[PDB]
């Protein structure tokens, strides 16, 4: 659910969404890393975890709209940056 | 001709010992039986300076060979 | 390069131009104390029997050298005025007696100051050399001169330090030499071909 | 660098003759190749 | 004596210890090239400035 | 166009390349060699050879008919290649030679000590020996 | 199992000349042939080939024929002239994956274990390499059919040979952007490279056409990788990643500044080498 | 075999070379194993002591 | 037993020895277990070498997954002194088999924290190469998925 | 290649020169002296040839021989690029000291002697501008290729 912006949750949030105490969530997430459904790191002193890779799930025809749109303006970045390459690199080779 | 060839053998090595410049570490070790049948022009300095005879041990280094072999 | 040409002090002889060999010893120690750091000083000039016994005849220079080595900071300025004043009167050091001790100051400052970080400013008067405002105006012209890598606090009365990685200071001399040689080749290029 | 390129191509001058080989030695080389073809 | 490096505190005696090998090989070994080349351009006076 | 002709000249190389040896050159880009056939020749070059890769004793390359310089060679010797170092030591130890304290240390002084500690002989400047002759009764 | 393939220009032209020699049929005929060669060190090799007689009718297109007598005799000739040369698979002319190319490979699997196919191009236009090879994998999986088999494309490239480069470079004579300096990579992979990313960008846009309108199977095995693309989308500009980027860039223009500083002095030495050719020549000759 | 010479005639030069090839080939830098040499003479007086 | 040292975090030592320090007398297997019990000095080396492996099996995966942990939390997961915890974390990093940078003013220790001048953009380039291989993976898989439904 | 064909040796006995040139098309390539040793003419003749190619073949071999894939969109061993960037500069210093050597014997013996005389030992001039090209092309490519991916990738 968390985007590629942060995806860094906290043990208080695990204690909120899973109603399980502070001294068990680390034993939970070490098991999640041992299974390998998730891949990230664990800070203990700031009570946050840097989740990086998650197990990929399935999705309906609504998520391909968002993946469609995030593909869409990623096209014109390649168009725009390559446009400088053919324009400024014009006379370098015919 | 068999002697002229050997003459040309000695001329080449006599040149190539002078083709050095003290910078390369190429050391020539030469071992013979009789020093009598040799040219002293081979034994000039710049080519040959160190001469090592192997004299016979008498008692002292002699017993060490007995220790090592026995 | 002067101390490096003065590296041996063994094959150097009872000369004609320094008829005292000990005068040559004083010259090579006066240039070496700037020229080399502690490792070289804690191996080279401290373990030489040929260098120790000739300044064994010297009361002043033995004390003037060892006071920096034994961290005898306050007495170092005393013989510093002596050796600097003699250097002012001396031939061939008279071009640079003014440049010598201002290197000796910033060397003796940086040696002590790169030990601590939280060392205050009113510590150096009684342990290092008297005059708090003298230390003030003397360090202000050195941090302000662009060396003596630290940052002094004033009204909480403490001297802070920092550490620069060799990424800016090693770069500064590169832009200096680049501007120098660019001035050189541009000047020559204006000279030749009219 | 470019000024050391552009203030540089005036001493190209008096490049009078790049003779290929010769005329007499070329005819003599053709005669020697003719002798090689006859032999 | 620079055999070990760090810092020393006087209020309580905390030794902040840190190390990284800095970039040394890159800048100076390209820097002495400059003072070679300045000697080359000074040698260009011995064939250019005196001559033409 | 000059890059096209730049590769074209090496057709003379091929396989049958004359195996001579460089001796000297009269001038720029024309030299004198001595073939492995026994005779000497006044030969031409090929231009792409770096001329600063010349003149030790490295064997040059010659065309078998037109007989000019083709290509420089890495060195070669058939004699005893290089003492192949694996099954080539005669596994005699220093301890196997008893009673040669003078000469064993003395040849170490002359042969492998300037080999390793070259700058001591350079710094004191005592002219380390070029070659060494050793002799005596057999056995 | 199979790393990659090696394709020569001799067989590459030696399919297209067959497309010329059966191009007189006009209507429709596909160049299907037997692919010969080796594979060593798990690197696939393609050296020689021929083409088998083949016809195909549009009604009931599940019928193929290869003259196996022609397959035996000419390949026995090829073994006799070249015992090193052997079978490596087959090929078809491959415009758009014709349907008999699921059981041609099963027809002649009894000769080569990895009886690999090669799709070629007869109308050459793209921004890449129109050379293709699949590999046969079969699957008894949970979904799909119980008997399920789908080809999988192993990567494809044009291997060279020191013999054939003389003839290839001889037959070009047209344009060749060699003298690889500061500009060859700029066009072979920087002008052309981002446009190489253009087509792979546009291919998932071509899969994207099934939002509510395209084909009936939806995702299953397409979207874990697509999720992994946006998941593995690289790091944003906040870290010392910025400062290390500035650091190493700022280190690189030291070297560029150095060599740039040397070059003008080099051409200045070349200038004095020309003024010496000016002033001590004009008085001498006149 | 010979003893040696002080190099009188021109013939015994290369014969001394032929003999000194033999002496080095006997026990010079080689594991002389399984190759047994049996010799014979009428006078062992004209022989090299190195032989 | 081998499952415990193949798998993830171990239940300290007291939560283990109450479950397995008793079957070493039971069953029909008690004799090399009595080579663990009966000798009390070799056996003591087995209680303390067993204690070494169970106190170490924490430390490996702690170094793996724990970016920065407090000293008291780890010493609580070792059920012993903070000083004995420092003796455990000294002789392993002078062994340098587990790298850590511990604290003794705030107790803020951490694992695998170098300066990294290079691995930021270096591992970033690794992410680039894996990204371009990943987008190369789907591309040749799409067109055959179209060919199995819209061929003829 | 030079495709040949027999000529009649009967006409050689006749002393009659064959083949009756009506076009300046055959006497364009000159025959070799080695085939002139043989019977190329006395018994055979040369033929001028060319080759038949078309755009159907030119594009499909031009666009396919030396083509990269995503190679220039990489970083080229990001720890070792700068390491190599010292691994050239370090001996480039001493080669610049040879450039601080060889200029100093100018205004001396004429440079044609400085052409023959330098065939045993290396020059700083050519070897110098070699590594300027090497260090330049090794750096600017990885520099620009490093900076496109910041724009393209997020
Ligand atoms: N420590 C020793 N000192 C002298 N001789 C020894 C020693 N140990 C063994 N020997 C014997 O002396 C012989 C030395 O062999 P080597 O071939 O070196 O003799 P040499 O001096 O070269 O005489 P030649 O030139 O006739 O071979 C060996 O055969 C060995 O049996």
């Amino acid at each position: 659910t968390r985007p590629a912006n942060h995806r860094q949750l906290t043990f208080e949030e695990i204690a909120k969404s899973a109603k399980i105490t502070v001294n068990e969530v680390e034993l939970l997430v070490m098991k999640a890393l041992s299974v390998g459904l998730v891949k990230g790191s664990i800070d203990e002193v700031d009570k946050r975890v840097h989740m990086t890779w998650v197990q990929p799930r399935v999705l309906d025809l609504q998520q391909i709209k968002g993946m469609k749109d995030r593909l869409e303006f990623w096209c014109t970045d390649v168009k725009s940056m390559e446009m400088l390459v053919e324009h400024q690199a014009h006379d370098i080779l015919t | 001709g068999a002697d002229r060839e050997v003459q040309r053998i000695l001329l080449e090595l006599l040149n190539q010992m002078d083709g050095f410049d003290q910078n390369v570490n190429v050391k020539v070790i030469m071992a013979t039986n009789r020093a009598d049948t040799l040219d002293p022009a081979l034994l000039r300095p710049g080519r040959l300076d160190r001469k090592i005879e192997f004299p016979l041990p008498d008692r002292r280094q002699k017993r060490l060979i007995f220790s090592t072999i026995t | 390069q002067a101390a490096e040409l003065f590296l041996d002090t063994v094959s150097t002889f009872t000369s004609y131009e320094l008829m005292d060999y000990k005068t040559f010893v004083t010259y090579t120690v006066y240039v070496s104390m700037i020229a080399l750091e502690r490792p070289d000083l804690r191996e080279k000039v401290i373990k030489g029997a040929e260098i120790l016994e000739v300044l064994h005849s010297l009361p002043a220079v033995r004390q003037y050298l060892f006071s920096l080595y034994e961290c005898r900071y306050s007495v170092f300025f005393q013989s510093l005025a002596v050796v600097e004043q003699e250097m002012k009167k001396d031939w061939l050091f008279a071009p640079h007696y003014r440049y010598y001790v201002r290197e000796m100051r910033i060397h003796a400052y940086s040696q002590l100051l790169e030990s601590y970080r939280s060392l205050t400013l009113g510590y150096m008067a009684e342990a290092f050399g008297v005059g708090v405002e003298f230390i003030d105006q003397e360090l202000s012209r050195f941090i302000a001169a662009g060396r003596l890598h630290c940052k002094i606090d004033k009204v909480n009365e403490i001297v802070e330090t920092n550490r620069p990685d060799s990424k800016n200071w090693q770069y500064q001399e590169t832009i200096k030499k680049g501007d120098l040689l660019l001035n050189r080749v541009q000047k020559l290029s204006r000279v030749i071909n009219m | 660098h470019n000024m050391s390129v552009k203030a540089m191509r005036f001493p190209p001058k008096s490049y009078n003759k790049d003779l290929e080989s010769a005329e007499e030695r070329r005819e003599r080389e053709q005669q020697d190749l003719e002798f090689a073809k006859e032999m | 004596d620079k055999k070990f490096h760090g810092i020393l505190d006087q209020g309580e005696g905390v030794l902040i210890i840190f190390d990284e090998p800095p970039v040394d090989k890159t800048y100076e070994a390209a820097l002495e090239t400059i003072q070679n080349m300045s000697k080359v351009v000074d040698s260009l006076y011995n064939k250019a400035k005196k001559l033409t | 166009e000059f890059l096209h002709a730049q590769e074209e000249v090496k057709r003379i190389q091929s396989i049958p390349l004359v195996i001579g040896q460089f001796l000297e050159a009269v001038d720029q880009n024309t030299a004198i060699v001595g073939s492995t056939t026994g005779s000497n020749y006044y030969v031409r070059i090929l231009s792409t050879i770096d001329r600063e890769l010349l003149k030790p004793n490295a064997s040059v390359a010659l065309h078998k008919h037109s007989n000019a310089l083709v290509d420089v060679l890495p060195p070669e010797a058939d004699s005893s290649i290089m003492m192949l170092t694996s099954d080539q030591k005669p596994d005699v130890m220093y301890a196997d030679i008893g009673g040669m304290d003078i000469q064993k240390q003395e040849v170490r002084e002359a042969v492998e000590l300037p080999l390793t500690h070259f700058e001591l002989y350079k710094q004191i400047g005592i002219d380390p020996p070029r070659g060494v002759l050793m002799y005596g009764p057999p056995g | 199992a199979v790393q990659k393939v090696v394709v020569h220009p001799l067989v590459l032209l030696s399919v297209v000349d067959h497309f010329n020699r059966i191009g007189k049929v006009g209507n429709q005929k596909r160049v299907v042939g037997v692919l010969l060669g080796s594979w060593q060190k798990k690197v696939l090799d393609v050296s020689n080939s021929f083409a088998v007689p083949f016809d195909e009718d549009d009604k009931d297109d599940s019928v193929w024929f290869l003259d196996h007598d022609y397959l035996e005799n000419m390949y026995g000739m090829f073994k006799k002239v070249n015992a090193r040369e052997r079978i490596v698979g087959w090929y078809h002319t491959g415009p758009k994956l014709h349907k008999n190319d699921i059981a041609i490979n099963e027809l002649m699997k009894r000769y080569c274990p990895n009886s690999v196919l090669v799709i070629i191009d007869v109308k050459p236009k793209d921004l890449g390499l129109p050379t293709e090879a699949y590999i046969s994998v079969e699957e008894v999986h949970d979904d799909g059919t119980p008997t399920s088999k789908t080809f999988e494309h192993v990567t494809s490239e044009i291997g060279a040979e020191e013999a054939e480069e003389v003839g290839v470079e001889h037959l070009l004579r047209d344009i060749k952007d060699t003298t690889v300096g500061t500009l060859s990579q700029r066009i072979t992979n920087q002008v052309h490279g981002l446009k190489g990313l253009n087509s792979k960008l546009l291919d998932i846009r071509s899969y994207l056409e099934k939002v509510a309108t395209g084909k009936l199977p939806i995702n299953h095995q397409i979207i874990y990788q697509l999720q992994d693309v946006f998941n593995l989308l690289p790091d944003v500009s906040l870290q010392e990643f910025v400062k290390a980027f500035y650091l190493k860039t700022n280190d690189q223009m030291v070297v560029v500044y150095l060599a740039s500083l040397i070059r003008s002095v080099v051409a200045l030495h070349n200038l004095i080498n020309n003024k010496i050719a000016n002033r001590d020549a004009e008085k001498k000759e006149g | 075999g010979g003893r040696r010479f002080s190099e009188g005639t021109s013939a015994d030069r290369e014969i001394q070379r032929t003999l000194m090839e033999l002496l080095n080939q006997m026990d010079g830098f080689d594991t002389l194993h399984r190759v047994k040499m049996i010799m014979a003479t009428n006078r062992p007086d004209t022989l090299d002591p190195a032989l | 037993l081998l499952k415990l040292f193949t798998t993830m975090e171990l239940m300290r030592w007291s939560t283990l020895v109450e479950d397995y320090g008793m079957e070493l007398r039971k069953g029909s297997l008690e004799s090399p277990a009595t080579d663990v019990f009966g000798s009390t000095e070799e056996g003591e080396k087995r209680w303390k070498d067993l204690k070494n492996r169970v106190v170490e099996h924490n430390i490996r995966i702690m170094a793996k997954y724990y970016t920065r942990i407090t000293m008291k939390r780890m010493a609580q997961l070792l059920d012993l002194s903070v000083d004995e915890s420092e003796a455990f974390l000294s002789n392993l990093v002078v062994n340098k088999t587990i790298f850590a940078k511990v604290d003794r003013l705030a107790g803020i220790i951490n694992f695998q924290r170098p300066k990294d001048p290079n691995n930021l953009l270096n591992d970033w380039s690794q992410k680039l190469n894996s990204l371009m291989s990943l987008v190369n993976k789907t591309t040749h898989l799409i067109a055959k998925e179209e060919m199995i439904h819209n061929l003829q | 290649i030079d495709a040949f064909r027999l000529i009649n040796a009967n006409m050689m006995v006749l002393g009659h020169e064959p083949r009756q040139t009506t076009s300046n098309l055959g006497h364009l390539n000159k025959p070799s002296i080695q085939a002139l040793i043989h019977g190329l003419n006395r018994h055979y003749y040369s033929i001028t040839i060319n080759y038949r190619k078309n755009e159907l073949e030119q594009k499909m071999l031009l666009n396919l021989h030396k083509k990269s894939w995503m190679e220039g969109l990489t970083l080229q061993d990001y720890s070792e690029h700068c390491k190599h960037n010292e691994s050239v500069v370090k001996e480039m210093l001493e080669l610049a000291k040879n450039y601080n050597k060889a200029v100093e014997e100018e205004d001396k013996m004429t440079p044609e002697q400085l052409a023959i005389k330098n065939v045993g030992k290396q020059d700083p001039k050519r070897h110098l501008e070699e590594h300027v090209d090497v260090l330049m092309t090794s750096n600017i490519v990885q520099c620009l290729a490093a900076m496109l991916d910041t724009v393209v990738f997020k």
